[PDB]
DNA sequence: TCCGCGTCAGACTCGTAGGATTATAGCATACGTGA
DNA sequence: CACGTATGCTATAATGTGCAGTCTGACGCGG
């Protein structure tokens, strides 16, 4: 993840898809504060999306699912 | 990081607050360039979208 | 703020009126007291707006309080000052003039279209003569020129019924009167008559030109202005320097100029003044207007108190210093810093040493903000003078931002995407940069005062870029070969060379050692030299059928040093693999294997550990440079003597006049070259293997272990050329000139140079340093045509669904194998079903990426040939599959879509040639045993009893025991064969031998020679000696030759006894061997022959180095699509060859083909000699004549696969003599963008009609539309660009005036009314937005649906 | 280059003919430039700066 | 074909006939009377004194063509107002109009920043003074030498020669190499860099804050007088307008809301910290 | 159609240092805005 | 009026101008 980028490449396949994938990710902890999956362990909002994309938790499909989850939710709110 | 004067200002007030985010525009020499050929007397406009 | 396409048109006198907010009718810039812009002047506040924010002039009005307000008292309206750059002015002619873009840019545009010359309209603009505007009466009809005095004569004559005018007004009111529609149907029915090629050609060109116009909606008037627009001020600033100064633009001169002769004009029109003075006023308006407008383009540029051109609003546009390249391709760029580059050997391959004082500076943004965030700074002003202070804590903050945050190191030139690499940064007390030694390659970085720059990533998008596509581990393998670029060199293999080599017996011969620790424990206790033998016993790790790696123990027999060096060896690799001495070349294997084996985590901390453990011996080997180093052969004065007693021979044998000066030359430098080669081979037997003193048993032989020797074997450093001129003899320096000087070097660097030997070394050295500085700027604008053609290319589909390919072979050249099958056809989408030989049974899938494994499967079965996907059959519209591209050779898998793999391709084809910026072929020795096989050969037999060749592009193949090629060779016309076709040859067996410095000139048939048109003085010359007189006839050529005998052709006709003509058999040809130009005869008139024997001797000077200076022009005339100078013939179409008729020697040929019966002719010069012989089953495409093959012409007959593999093997011919590998994909991108446009002959269902040259792409979408509609089909023909012309061809007029030619560029776009809608790279870049490729491509495919959906 | 004369000719000019075309050069220290050069058909020509 | 505008018009000017006394007497008799003919014959015929008259007048500012049409226009006034009745020859009074054209024409059109011509003819007087100083002084002139010879004051000097100085051109290269001018050095003062930029938001901002930690009553007419939430930038007197309708109590409150502050801004770290800049 | 003048480009970043020059007669009356 | 900017006249005769320094192979366009 932080020297060697192949296995996290590996997960989603398109170098310049992970790279927007993970900058979304890192998007949300930089500006929404939304929570760590892996530890810290004291590394940089980018560094902890890539780990999280080589660990096959975060993904184009899944940050879409949570994106409406979450938008469908306050929409049923305000109405 | 060069022309784009709005860019520039707004993504040093981004950097400050953490937030690496890209907030581009134009840079200001494309604008120039419009402009030295309608001095040579070439209308070159832009069709927006 | 967002637009989605960009038009150019003409500008109207109403349009340019609509951009300019008031008229500037005075030259007064500002006052000289109130340094204040003055009023309706060039710098007047009152129209281009306010000086300061919110303020007018005189000040009534400040500051937002007062917002759209118009000061009635100064008449100023109060805005933002940003205004000044952004409003235009304007200025009222008195006297209209032509704009000089579309007049002397050619073509004229405005001489074109009134079908007027250029030279005429200039008469009259510059008031010499009269044009005939509408002459009622048809006596005098339009467009005529009358001189000052034919105006008299016809003015009482006829008069008031003929308008005749002068000056730009005339050609105005001629241009507003024509009627395009009418006279563009009245040219369309004149085409029909009787069209000529040429008449054709401009006739079609007036006609695009009417339609375009029409379809422009440009008017013919605006061509001429009667309104100029005015640049705003602050895009040509007036300013003051400190000093009380000012400086301003030229372009400030210029309009100056222009108004004071404008206003003039209206003076003396107010004035009512006489013709003559109004004329030179008109025509003096004219001049400074073109000179405003561009100014070295007319005649004299105006120049003014520099002595110096004023730099035309043109200028600011057109070439490097111009707009487009200088700031809107390239720019200036923040958080950016240089300093020198130095090592650190510490650093790991991810890594470099940043300077702290350095960070500080380019992070201070994310400083401020972190201190922010702790409360150590209250605000951003307590932040900043917390980093002026360089306070503790905050070096502690800096430390803290830097972590995880990768930099772009940069070095000067960037001539591929590795030239930019990006790392984690290691802040360092010290002003240097660290460089990581491991991409030094890349850089081409040495630290003899070499320097780089630092970028800093920004965005997270930008941050995650560096990290991912641009970090150092991720990007190893060369773009350009799959080759690793990441190579220990120097010092790091001269440590593992030194450690794996092995010593006799030495400390501890033949110990036995539990594992490689207690190695490592018995060498640096000092009772085991690093090479000494030694049995071992090492547990080595090799992978099985599935991922499980299988582990095997066993004793071998390696030195301790190997033993020592697998420990930095990961478990997985062989042993047998470093137990081999070590050099560079089998270290970057090791590599390789490690990264297809391991991947790439393994392979990264395996070449930093090499990168350690290399310099750490080399440092304890203590190695270095002596004087006794440099061994010298101790038969150098005996050689040296003996080549010079043969020298002396040769030039006693041209004192007697009979060896001519230029045999001498040749000769004498044969001599010295052997003798080179000699010494060099001595000096190297006695240094490789001088350690002839060992032990144990008795004397013993072994490498020797030489400083100097061991640098050049390992490839550390030094070569076999290097030790030539340190220890044997320097050898022969080539001229300034590129020729070699009759006297070379015999004494070397140890023994020292003489004032003669060192003078003469100087003109090659100086050569080629000149050479570095002046050709480098060739190589490189090679580079960038190359990018710009390939820019828009881009990996766009996944697969493109097609069955088309390539079949490629085996390149055989010579005795070793160039490039192999399996290496050139590597990580190639394969094409159809490629089984083995035996046609039974498939072997490989349809699609499927080649793989190293069904590679090794290729070899076991013996493939002949394979059908592989490319680029060029790809039927991706708009780009290519990531089928037909194949690997990418960078990642060492299947390309990824969006990879922008043009500019790619371009980079890595340049990149070589920027950066590299013995011919006695006497006789061919076959080696293995093998049947002689020759094709396209005929050879006669000759008096002496040997089979002499008489054909030119004969070849030589050498068929093993199955019937397979194996070693390949080029025979030459008139070489003398030891055995025929079909005969079997033994190893080591001369099967072939001729003279180099001579192309002979040999007969078919027997009698005696006939001399025809050699008469002397006037084709020929003669020169005699003495006692008896042998006279040698020299043939003079169209350069040393008289106008008297110049359609005269010198041969040599072959005779009878009786005096008659000899047939050649089985031709009506009487013999005539026609000699070319500079042909030396030693034979004279009335001597007999046999078959076989030699008419004449044409000299073959080139003594070249060939190095670099003089394949890249070859490579760049491929790339531009040149025609050569003599191309060869070829048959157009399949069918029977007829001979017919003959117009004085000259050929004509009645070809009748079988089902295409109707007759195809074909004339030929008379001297032009055919290598077939008639009356054949002809393919289309079989050579007729000797010579070069021109591109366009492979195209129209052979089709595309034909052309594409003539061009990338006749380029690639030239980087394999260089030793450059550059896959043919590459090449073949190139060569898909040269194919790109095509001629539509014959109409179509659209309004393509005859003649017009569209993209092939848009023709097949249209005949897609036309397959499901049916209708009228269209027929086209693929046409051939040079890279040049394929550039200019894009729809793009943006990339096109980018690019070159920008003047012409935007006057053909302005014309045409063109509209770009930026689908390209270079046009993003330009207006500075995303790019279309890589990843842009995931936004720019989404705003293309967005676009597709609204 | 010093004033006085000189003899100069390039190496076939015309590529296509390549013929050998000899010419004069007489400079000055101060003043007009005179040229006598030949062209193909041999004939001398002369001609002022 | 010759295309130079220059020897197109000396063709033309050459090809009109030289006039005698007698011949310009009647001509100009009539050209006073007004007849289109006479004058065009006289001015026709007298172009070429014009041109050698402005063969003289170069190196200075214009080019020989500009010279020529203003010399041009100098001969047409002395057309106008020429006396024939008076024994004294035309070529002689022509001359007087043309040099006095020319030389009051290269004095507005030859510096870029229009010069008034009074100040331009006592600069003149200076310089030629300050020519004759220097043929006997060997040495140039100093502002004093040149005021001392005058007898006038050396403030008057020293301005009349700060007014002499030439422009240079933005776009000549540095180094003599066609590379960067002065326009890739010259650094806009005007426009300043996101450092400054984003300075005077985290400025603007930062009162913001503690602009409504403040009375509700002293941030409604604070803000209301400097414009920086109302619509318009008023005075103290100005703020009445709204709903304070006084002057002292308006001037009471502005300071009230300016001095509780001052206290949060020397509480949160700025005060003399942020005085500097 | 060939000889011949004209156009077109001719590597990428670094750097050092400012800039200098000339000259426009002399005086009387006339036209446009602040004090 | 003053201060800045402009227009004006004086009258032996005088009447056609005066800086360029060549680089190189290739690709087009009127005679
Ligand atoms: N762009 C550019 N690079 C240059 C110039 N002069 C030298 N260099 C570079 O500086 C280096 C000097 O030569 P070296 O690098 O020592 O050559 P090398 O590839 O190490 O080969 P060896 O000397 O045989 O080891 C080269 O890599 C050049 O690329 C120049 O004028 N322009
Ligand atoms: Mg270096
Ligand atoms: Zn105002
Ligand atoms: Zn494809």
């Amino acid at each position: 993840a932080r020297v060697t980028v192949q296995d996290a490449v590996e997960k989603i396949g398109n170098r310049f898809d992970l790279v927007l994938v993970a900058a979304r990710r890192a998007r949300q902890m930089q500006v929404g504060g939304k929570d760590p999956l892996v530890p810290e362990e004291n590394d940089k909002t980018t560094v902890i999306a890539l780990r999280e994309i080589e660990e096959g938790l975060i993904n184009n499909q899944i940050l879409d699912v949570r994106e409406r989850q979450e938008q469908q939710e306050q929409e049923a709110a305000e109405l | 990081k060069s022309d784009d004067v709005n860019g520039r200002t707004k993504m040093y007030k981004n950097i400050v607050d953490g937030n690496h985010q890209m907030e581009p525009g134009m840079p200001e020499s494309f604008n120039v360039l419009l402009k030295e050929i309608r001095s040579l007397g070439i209308n070159i406009e832009l069709e927006d979208e | 703020e967002e637009f989605d396409a960009i038009k150019i048109a003409l500008a109207s006198p109403d349009m340019i009126r609509s951009w300019s907010f008031g008229e500037v009718k005075k030259p007064e810039t500002i006052n000289y007291r109130t340094f204040k812009p003055e009023r309706d002047g060039l710098f007047c506040a009152r129209i281009f707006g306010p000086v300061k924010d919110y303020e007018c002039l005189c000040g009534k009005y400040k500051r937002l309080k007062h917002r759209g307000v118009i000061c009635e008292k100064c008449g100023v309206e109060v805005t933002q000052t940003k205004v000044r750059r952004e409003r235009m002015g304007h200025i009222e002619l008195a006297s209209p003039t032509a704009h000089i873009w579309f007049l002397k840019s050619l073509p004229s545009r405005i001489g074109l279209l009134l079908d007027m010359p250029l030279r005429d309209i200039e008469r009259v603009l510059y008031f010499e003569s009269y044009v005939v505007i509408e002459g009622g009466m048809t006596n005098l009809e339009r467009q005529q020129i009358l001189t000052e005095e034919q105006y008299l004569d016809a003015l009482e004559e006829f008069g008031d019924e003929f308008d005749a005018k002068m000056g730009a007004e005339a050609i105005q009111a001629l241009l507003k009167s024509m009627d395009l529609e009418q006279e563009c149907e009245q040219l369309r029915e004149e085409l029909n008559e009787t069209n000529s090629e040429t008449k054709r050609k401009k006739l079609t060109k007036r006609i695009k030109l009417l339609e375009a116009f029409v379809q422009s909606g440009n008017k013919p008037e605006w061509m001429i202005l009667t309104v100029l627009p005015v640049l705003p001020p602050d895009l040509r600033p007036l300013v003051p320097l400190d000093g009380g100064r000012f400086a301003t633009s030229d372009l400030n001169d210029l309009y100056r100029r222009v108004i004071n002769r404008n206003n003039r004009l209206k003076r003396l029109l107010d004035l009512a003044a006489p013709d003559i003075i109004v004329r030179n006023e008109k025509r003096m308006l004219q001049e400074a207007v073109d000179a405003l407008l561009d100014n070295g383009r007319r005649g004299r540029a105006i120049t003014g108190s520099n002595k110096r051109p004023l730099k035309s609003l043109a200028d600011m546009i057109k070439g490097k210093q111009g707009r487009f390249r200088q700031n809107l391709l390239g720019k200036r760029v923040d958080y950016s810093g240089r300093s020198v580059i130095t090592v650190g050997p510490y650093l790991r391959l991810h890594q470099c040493g940043l300077p702290k004082k350095m960070a500080l500076e380019l992070f201070k943004p994310f400083i401020y903000g972190k201190l922010e965030l702790r409360g150590l700074a209250t605000t951003i002003k307590a932040a900043k003078k917390m980093v002026e202070r360089e306070e503790a804590v905050v070096w502690d903050i800096l430390d803290e931002v830097i972590r995880e945050h990768p930099v772009l190191l940069n070095r000067a030139p960037t001539l591929h995407r590795l030239g930019i690499q990006a790392f984690e940064p290691v802040l360092i007390e010290g002003k240097a940069i660290q460089l990581h030694p491991l991409v030094c390659a890349a850089y081409n970085a040495d630290f003899d005062g070499d320097q780089m720059a630092v970028h800093v990533p920004l965005t997270l998008e930008a941050q995650l870029e560096a990290r991912a596509l641009m970090m150092s581990t991720n990007n190893i393998l060369s773009p350009a070969n799959g080759e690793p670029i990441i190579v220990p060199s120097q010092d790091v293999v001269l440590g593992l060379y030194y450690m794996t080599r092995d010593c006799v017996n030495a400390k501890g011969e033949g110990m036995v050692l539990t594992g490689p620790k207690e190695a490592e424990r018995l060498y640096r206790s000092g009772l085991a030299s690093l090479h000494a033998r030694v049995k071992v016993r090492i547990t080595e790790y090799e992978k099985d059928a599935n991922g499980e790696l299988v582990a095997k123990t066993s004793l071998k027999d390696t030195t301790v040093g190997r033993a020592i060096l697998w420990m930095i060896v990961p478990k997985g690799l062989p042993y047998s693999i470093v137990n081999q001495a070590l050099g560079k070349k089998a270290i970057s294997k090791m590599l390789n294997t490690c990264y297809r084996i391991l991947g790439l985590k393994p392979t990264v901390i395996f070449a930093d550990q090499i990168m350690y453990t290399g310099f750490a011996y080399a440092a304890r080997s203590g190695a270095s440079v002596g004087i006794d180093d440099m061994v010298i052969p101790e038969k150098k004065h005996e050689i040296i003597s003996e080549a010079e007693a043969e020298v002396a021979e040769i030039q006693e044998q041209f004192q007697s006049g009979l060896v001519t000066a230029g045999e001498r030359y040749n000769k004498v430098i044969d001599i010295w070259a052997a003798a080179n080669d000699r010494v060099s081979k001595a000096m190297m037997d006695n240094l490789q293997t001088e350690t002839v003193i060992n032990r144990d048993g008795q004397e013993e032989k072994q490498v020797s272990f030489n400083s100097i020797y061991m640098m050049a074997d390992s490839g550390a450093r030094g070569s076999a050329a290097q030790i030539r001129q340190l220890a044997g003899m320097r050898g022969l320096m080539a001229k300034p000139d590129g020729s070699i000087i009759e006297t070379p070097i015999t004494a070397n660097f140890r023994e020292g140079l003489n004032v003669l030997q060192y003078f003469i070394s100087t003109h090659g050295a100086r050569k080629g340093l000149a050479d570095t500085a002046l050709k480098t700027a060739n190589s490189g604008y090679l580079t960038r045509r190359l990018v710009d053609v390939a820019q828009d290319l881009v990996v766009t589909e996944d697969d493109c669904g097609t069955h088309e390919g390539i079949m490629m072979t085996p390149v055989i050249e010579g005795g070793d194998v160039k490039e192999p099958l399996r290496d050139r056809v590597l990580g190639r989408v394969t094409a159809e079903d490629v089984l083995k030989p035996g046609t039974a049974d498939i072997l490989v899938p349809r699609n499927t990426l080649l793989h190293e494994q069904w590679c090794d499967l290729l070899e076991e079965n013996s493939v002949d040939a394979v059908k592989v996907r490319s680029v060029v059959s790809c039927d991706t519209d708009f780009g290519v599959c990531a089928h037909c591209y194949g690997r990418d050779l960078a990642r060492g898998h299947i390309i990824n879509k969006g990879e922008a793999i043009g500019v790619i391709a371009a980079q890595s084809i340049g990149e070589p040639g920027t950066q590299l910026t013995a011919a006695a072929e006497s006789s061919i020795q076959v080696k293995n045993k093998g049947s002689i096989k020759l094709s396209n050969v005929k050879s006669v037999v000759n008096s002496s009893g040997k089979l002499v060749i008489t054909s030119r592009n004969t070849e030589l193949k050498l068929i093993d025991e199955f019937g397979r090629t194996k070693e390949s060779y080029k025979v030459p016309y008139g070489a003398v064969l030891a055995k025929g076709d079909g005969e079997q040859v033994a190893g080591g067996e001369t099967v072939a031998n001729w003279d180099p410095h001579t192309m002979p000139v040999i007969t078919e048939v027997s009698g005696f020679v006939r001399f025809t048109d050699m008469i002397d003085g006037q084709t020929i010359t003669r020169q005699t000696d003495e006692l008896t007189g042998l006279s040698s006839l020299v043939v003079l050529d169209s350069a040393e030759r008289t106008a008297g005998g110049k359609d005269l052709r010198p041969a040599l006709k072959i005779v009878d006894a009786q005096g008659n003509d000899v047939l050649i058999p089985g031709t009506d040809m009487p013999a005539q061997y026609f000699l070319p130009g500079k042909a030396i005869v030693q034979l004279e008139d009335g001597v007999q022959i046999s078959s076989g024997d030699t008419l004449a001797r044409i000299p073959q000077e080139s003594g070249g180095t060939k190095d670099i200076t003089g394949g890249l022009p070859r490579v760049a005339d491929l790339f531009e699509a040149r025609r050569p100078k003599e191309p060869a013939i070829l048959a157009e179409i399949s069918g029977i060859v007829s001979f017919g008729k003959e117009t004085k020697g000259k050929r004509r040929l009645v070809i009748t083909p079988v089902d295409g019966s109707d007759p195809y002719e074909e004339m030929i010069p008379k001297w032009r000699q055919l290598n077939v012989f008639e009356g054949e089953r002809v393919e289309r495409g079989d050579v007729i004549s000797d010579g070069p093959e021109a591109p366009h012409d492979i195209l129209r007959l052979r089709g595309v696969h034909a052309v594409t593999r003539y061009i990338v093997n006749e380029v690639q011919d030239v980087y394999r003599l260089q030793g450059v590998k550059i896959n043919d994909k590459h090449i073949e991108v190139i060569v898909r963008q040269m194919l790109r446009k095509a001629t539509i002959v014959n109409a179509g269902s659209s309004d393509f009609l005859e003649g017009e040259q569209v993209e092939y792409s848009r023709v097949k979408i249209a005949n897609r539309e036309l397959e499901a509609n049916g209708k009228v089909g269209a027929t086209y023909s693929r046409d051939l660009l040079g890279i040049t012309k394929a550039s200019l061809a894009t729809e793009s007029f943006i990339s096109a005036a980018s690019f070159q030619e920008t003047t012409r560029v935007l006057t053909e776009a302005a014309v045409a009314g063109k509209r770009d809608e930026l689908r390209g790279l270079k046009e993003n870049v330009i207006v500075g937005r995303l790019i279309p490729a890589g990843t842009g491509y995931a936004y720019h495919q989404d705003r293309m649906r967005r676009r597709a959906a609204g | 280059r010093s004033p006085g004369v000189f003899f100069d000719s390039d190496k076939g000019k015309t590529h296509s003919s390549g013929k050998v075309l000899y010419n004069a050069r007489i400079i000055p220290y101060r003043g007009s430039w005179l040229d006598f050069e030949f062209d193909p058909k041999d004939n001398l020509f002369v001609r002022i700066d | 074909r010759v295309l130079d505008a220059t020897q197109l018009y000396l063709g033309e000017i050459g090809y009109s006939p030289l006039l005698t006394a007698e011949e310009e007497v009647y001509f100009a008799r009539r050209a006073l009377r007004g007849d289109v003919a006479s004058r065009r014959r006289m001015i026709e015929s007298n172009l070429r004194l014009v041109v050698k008259i402005a063969r003289r007048y170069g190196n200075r500012g214009l080019a020989l063509l500009d010279l020529i049409e203003e010399g041009n226009l100098g001969l047409i006034r002395a057309v106008e107002k020429f006396d024939p009745e008076r024994g004294f020859r035309f070529s002689t009074y022509a001359t007087w109009w043309i040099r006095q054209t020319i030389e009051r024409a290269i004095m507005n059109q030859t510096r870029t920043i229009r010069l008034p011509i009074h100040i331009v003819k006592e600069l003149n007087v200076y310089l030629r003074t300050a020519r004759e100083l220097s043929h006997k002084l060997d040495h140039e002139p100093s502002a004093e030498e040149i005021a001392e010879q005058l007898d006038k004051p050396v403030d008057d000097v020293s301005r009349m020669l700060r007014l002499n100085e030439r422009i240079t051109s933005v776009d000549t290269p540095l180094g003599g190499d066609s590379e960067k001018a002065l326009l890739d050095i010259l650094a806009d003062e005007k426009e300043n860099g996101p450092e400054d930029t984003t300075q005077d938001d985290d400025m603007k901002q930062s009162i913001v804050k503690w602009l409504f930690e403040l009375n509700a009553k002293q941030r409604e007419v604070l803000a209301r007088r400097f414009g920086l939430l109302g619509y318009e930038a008023a005075t103290l007197e100005d703020v009445g307008r709204e709903i304070g309708l006084t002057r002292e109590r308006v001037r009471q409150i502005q300071v009230e809301g300016l001095r509780r502050l001052r206290e949060i801004l020397q509480t949160q770290g700025l005060n003399i910290e942020a005085l500097f800049l």
